[PDB]
């Protein structure tokens, strides 16, 4: 009952550490924690930070 | 096809 | 990326109060948090609290071995 935010991504994105997220175009993200820049995301039940310009709020 | 009680919790 | 664990529901669940996660057979929901009796999971952008017998955590080969 709290909705979280979910984006989907403008362009895919590698990981380039353990702690971020790797994600293709077209994927729907939710965000769990936003820190600045990088926001915390969870995809498949994979969970890691992503930029958040490569990504679109959904409505 | 019965639900159990939710943890008293 | 960390993969967070996951657990699919058992029985049909309405939420009691806003806290609460409802649910339906078969829902895959990504678990956040574990308390005693009740988990906090996170379901197509939707996050709240769930009794943790109607569901059943999925196998995975990281964290658990035997």
């Amino acid at each position: 009952m709290s909705k979280l935010p979910q984006v989907k991504a403008l362009y895919p994105y590698t990981a380039a550490n353990d702690e971020e997220l790797s994600f293709k175009v077209g994927d729907i993200i939710t965000i769990l924690e936003k820190d600045e820049g990088w926001w915390k995301g969870e995809l498949n039940g994979q969970e890691g930070w992503i930029p958040n310009n490569y990504v679109k709020e959904i409505l | 096809k019965v639900a159990p009680p939710i943890p008293h919790r």
